[PDB]
RNA sequence: AGACAACACUGACUAGGAUAGCUGGUUUUCUGCGAAACCUAUAAUAGUAGGCAAUUUAAGUAACAUCUUAGUAGGUACAGAACUUAAUCUCAGACAAGAUGUAGAUUUUCAUACCUAGGUAUGAAAUGCAUUUUUUUUUGUAUACAUCGGGGGAUAUUUUAUCGGUGAGUAUGUAGACUCGGAAUGACAAAGAUGAAUCUUGAAUAAUCAGACAUAGAAUGAUAAGGUUGUAUGUCAAAAGGGAAACAGCCCAGAACAAGAGUUAAGGUUCCAAAAUUAUUAUUAAGUGAAAUAAAGAAAGUUUUUAUAUAAGUCGACAAGAAGAUGGGCUUGGAAGCAGCCAUAAUUUAAAGAUCUCGUAACAGAGCACUUGUUAAAUCUUAAAAGCAU
RNA sequence: AACAAAGCACUUUGCAAAAAGACGAUAAGUCUAAGUAUUGAGUGUGAUUUCUGCCCGAUGCCGGCUGGUUAACGAAUUUUCUAAAUUGAAAAAAAAUUUGGUUUCAGAGGAACCCCCGGUUAAUGGCGGCCGGUCCUAAGGUAGCGAAAUGCCUUGGCCGUUAAAUGCGGUCUUGCAUGAAUGAUGUAACGAUACAACAGCUGUCUCUAUGAUUGACUCAGUGAAAUUGGAAUAACUGUGCAGAUACAGUUUACCUCUAGUUAGACGAGAAGACCCUAUGCAGCUUUACUGUUACUAAUUAUUGAAUACGAUU
RNA sequence: AAAUUAGAUGUAAAAAAAAAAUCUUAUGAGGGCGGAUCCGCUUCUAAUAUUUUUUUGUAGUUAUUAUUAUAAUAAUAAUCAUGUUUAUUACUUAAAAAGCUUAAUGGCUUAAUCUUGCCUUACUGUUUGAUUAACAACAAAUCUUACAGUCGCGUAAGCGGGGCAUAGGAUCACAAGAUACAAAAAGGAAAGAUCUUGGAUUUUUGGAAAAGCUACGCUAGGGAUAACAGGCUAAUUUGCGCAAGAGUGUACAAAAUGAGUGCGCGGUUUGGCACCUCGGCUUGACUAAUCCUCAUGGAUGCAGAAACUAUGUAGGGUACGACUGUUCGUCGAUUAAAAAGUUACAUGAGCUGGGUUAAAUACGUCGUGAGACAGUAUGGUU
């Protein structure tokens, strides 16, 4: 109820002030008094090793999250007569 | 309020509670603050009431009419008790507010007196409360050393050398 | 008269057609595993369903349990008085400079009217005591400029060791809805190791849903209940056996069947009754006590310890003394040490309270405190505390 | 002391086809009654003396408007779908109208009950506070009675009765919570009703004794019953599903019968008695829910005409 | 006393430079050694932080004073200022309180408050991961992600699927829109299906349209919940003791007396819990906290007598009558005295049945009524 702790690394904070997860890592409790001196905030590291807070000088530490695949190439050639051999659309156009 | 009729309200009904059982060395309230004496209850943690405590004044008093003194208290009722009927059956709420109370803890001081009086009539003074008040009390003087527990710090005696687990 | 209508009548008898979430009963052996008396819902609360979950035996396991190491969440015990609550205590005011009036010593400096660069004076200052100084008609520094009403008394008026209120305090206490400090325990997850498969899933598929007591800590009650109601742990329930005289719940320990002066647990060892009349040091004299602690309290019971007195005669007894101003002043019919009130510096003595206990209507009188002497103790006085007893 | 009762009172019944009332799966019909308002039925009260007060607001019943409301009926309204036709559209086309069938909406007028007005207390029922004054009600308990079969306080006060009166009688009353046909009140007579007192009388008692018969007891003959887990079935204290012949400890006791007695065996018998539980029953009550009737009202039909008036407008 | 307005912390604002060490970091050197990027060891470099660290510098400008010959040097003071001083900017200013839709708790002050501009995302469909597998099940719920569609604000990054958070019930039926699914011979339709939406003290709120009496009562059960007794307890008691001693006692605490109290015993009264579902007569037994009889201490208040108080002591006795159903209580008259208690408030398979007391009945009160009453009255298989 309310922010005892707030969203730190990689944490989102939800309408009932509920913090998430956003990432796959490892929870960490910690504070950061860089950016604030009197709050508590929650993490999600990536390598269960790493201690929050980050120092402000160094690289963001972030993963891909996405997978390769073969491209898909479209084909044109979505006919214009239907199974039934009808026209699959008609075209009509007023005059004035 | 007074130190027998507090400042609270009486339809704010109050949990039984305990009195204060210190077990990490605490020696709050057992040494003469104010006083040359004091009255000191010496055998086990109690509730009195006030009207135990006002007969223990009155007592005081009507043994030291005529003289100079000034008398110190060091407890405040400021616990309500509510007492159900006795021909009453269990259950149906907590009971109505019957009286004021205080805890004491063991060894603690409840009365202090200064005053240009002898030391003998302040004995008497004080046997006379003792012996009207619930428990058992004695005499204490300014200077004495405080209390542990029941365990009183005198010949050089600590709160470190109570807390060492090697006492033999 | 709910009276009678052929054993029956607040609605007969007989034949045909019921239910009962309630009570009772449910029949051979062996073997393996083995609960619950909790949650949620219910026209429920004696019932039932779904979970937790007992069982069967396959498929999995980076399963589950425990410890170690590192890490994390959270504020109890405790402790404390910071914030908050109750009550209480203390303080509410100081210095420097300047100014003011004074008593001095009459040396020096300075300003002056002179005399002739000295001096008679004449003023101030210097030196020593006071006084003024928290908002003043006294500035500064350091501080929270640091205080108001009412009611008595004093003389519109002032003053308080009186009440309430404000300010200050690293003052005292108080705690379910105070926690600045802060355990252990327990909880979560990671790795490793260990272990009795204890875990998960698939398929199949139950019972149970007033629990009881012990221990700790609470609410409730009356700090009562073998009371009621949560939490933690265990036992009983569904667990025999040994101990607790007898014993569901306590202390040990988990019964497949025998044998053994076998090895042990709790518990015991003079006899009943298996095992010590086994060793050491003390206490108690009361059968206290010895397997269910009755209290406050009293007291030449006894022991120990710690202080203390003693041939400079402790302790006890005995002998004598224990004055004088003075019948202190007042009060009172009377108050002479001794109804009551006020005072209670002295004086002289080996010592003697303007008086501690009796006594007189008031005096008188008998004791005490105190003083000397005699008798007399060579581990032998007095007091306190503690232990065990009465 | 309840019921009935003679007496008293109220309501109802005109008898012309059925008097009312009762009975009739429901009628014809029967009793009423071969009766007729001084008859029959229903209701309350309960001879007689002395009396029976106030309130028609509520409830019930009765009567009453050229009234309101008013179901059925019904002037005036309205809709779904589909068939055909017309118009329209005539582009991939609906849509609208009329008619047939089909299926909805709809209410000016129009009954009783009800609304409204009045009557009725021997109808169900009601019959006051505050401090002479005052407020309120439909009306405010009148006459009489009154510690009563009514009274919690309470053994009310006083008088009589008793050596001693929570009783009984008389009397006063501010009567928690008397009261006038759910009748009020007082006598005569009557009562296996209830209460109280006096005299007499007595084994009721002080306080029992003796005597008689039948049983009880013994012998002979005949021969049950409830009951019964099994029993080698002592006392005390303790223990324990909390009151022990049975467990612990200690004590005590030779074996076995007869007649007495009933302290215990939580003695036996009766699910006897009470309380609670069941989404178990029964009867009864009502302004419980939901229904059926008696009865009332309107109307199609059986069922055809005339006249006038009144009200809608 | 209470109306409005204006106030209520402090600091900083020319400018640094240099050496080492301690870690911590690095998508730095593609470092090196093993098992460019992953893991373990790791040297160097760089960056943040830390040291009270070894320090160097602390000017210039304006003016003042001193020295030197308007300038130079030193010292002192002031110094954010090229800017409409109402300066501005950054940092700092305890806690509580105010505000944030409504109580309370937590939270926000760096926004979740306030002001202003433009807006309506308080959007449509589907969907992810959680609430240590929501409520110790299921369901209704809560938070959150992504994709597509198309709108708003914004320089931009981006934010938006109502509100700082935690307090509003379904199905069924009914009603309004959409979907083009099926259409009981066939073409239509009706009645259905899917999606959206609306009306609920469905408040016994997982959701029945619902008043009583029985003492004339009945059946199945419970003692899983009562009344008597027993058990536990001891608040209370018409049961007692001890301690202390205000005070009374002409004097004088303790002859007698004993405020408000404290520490206990006991199991008589009224109660709590829920282990467990009357009185009289006759005849006893037991206790001792004693009314009489026996021995005895104290008693300005024991002359004697009588009585008071207290210590021993339970052998025996404690009667008769009136009233009341009474135990109890009141009263009369005697007596040495006419005391208590436990025992299933001893004793109904020993007796009694007056009280309580089912069916009958009346009175008062209560109830619309059937009926009821800790009421009253007469009667009622022991
Ligand atoms: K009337
Ligand atoms: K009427
Ligand atoms: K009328
Ligand atoms: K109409
Ligand atoms: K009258
Ligand atoms: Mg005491
Ligand atoms: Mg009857
Ligand atoms: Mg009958
Ligand atoms: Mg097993
Ligand atoms: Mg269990
Ligand atoms: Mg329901
Ligand atoms: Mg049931
Ligand atoms: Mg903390
Ligand atoms: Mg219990
Ligand atoms: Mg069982
Ligand atoms: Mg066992
Ligand atoms: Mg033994
Ligand atoms: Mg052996
Ligand atoms: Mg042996
Ligand atoms: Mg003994
Ligand atoms: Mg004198
Ligand atoms: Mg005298
Ligand atoms: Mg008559
Ligand atoms: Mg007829
Ligand atoms: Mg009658
Ligand atoms: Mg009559
Ligand atoms: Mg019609
Ligand atoms: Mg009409
Ligand atoms: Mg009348
Ligand atoms: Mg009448
Ligand atoms: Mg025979
Ligand atoms: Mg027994
Ligand atoms: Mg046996
Ligand atoms: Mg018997
Ligand atoms: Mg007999
Ligand atoms: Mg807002
Ligand atoms: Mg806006
Ligand atoms: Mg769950
Ligand atoms: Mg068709
Ligand atoms: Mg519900
Ligand atoms: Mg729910
Ligand atoms: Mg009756
Ligand atoms: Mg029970
Ligand atoms: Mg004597
Ligand atoms: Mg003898
Ligand atoms: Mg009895
Ligand atoms: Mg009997
Ligand atoms: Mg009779």
């Amino acid at each position: 109820r309310g922010t005892l702790w707030h969203p730190g690394e990689n944490t989102i904070m939800g309408r009932d002030h509920t913090i998430h997860a956003a990432v796959a890592g490892y929870v960490k409790y910690y504070r950061d008094p860089q950016l604030h001196p009197d709050r508590q905030y929650i993490g999600v590291v990536f390598n269960r090793n790493d201690k929050l807070p980050y120092p402000k000088d160094a690289p963001r530490k972030r993963k891909l999250g996405l997978v390769a695949v073969p491209r898909k190439v479209e084909e044109v050639e979505k006919p214009t007569m239907s199974a039934s051999g009808l026209p699959l659309f008609v075209t009509r156009h007023e005059t004035i | 309020g007074s130190w027998l009729e507090p400042n609270l309200n009486r339809k704010k009904k109050m949990m039984k509670g305990r009195p204060r059982v210190p077990t990490g060395g605490s020696t709050k309230g057992t040494t003469v603050v104010w006083g040359d004496y004091g009255l000191r209850m010496r055998d086990h943690h109690r509730r009195i009431s006030a009207q135990q405590l006002k007969l223990a004044e009155d007592t005081i008093k009507q043994r030291l009419r005529g003289q100079k003194y000034r008398l110190y208290k060091r407890v405040a009722c400021n616990v309500g008790v509510y007492v159900s009927g006795n021909e009453m059956r269990m259950g149906k709420g907590k009971g109505s507010f019957d009286h004021w109370a205080t805890r004491v803890a063991v060894n603690q001081i409840i009365f202090e007196i200064r005053g240009q009086l002898h030391e003998q009539v302040i004995r008497d003074a004080f046997r006379l409360a003792g012996h009207k008040l619930p428990g058992l009390y004695e005499f204490v003087k300014k200077g004495d050393p405080p209390v542990v527990g029941i365990t009183k710090l005198e010949d050089g005696l600590t709160v470190e050398d109570l807390k060492n687990p090697r006492k033999k």
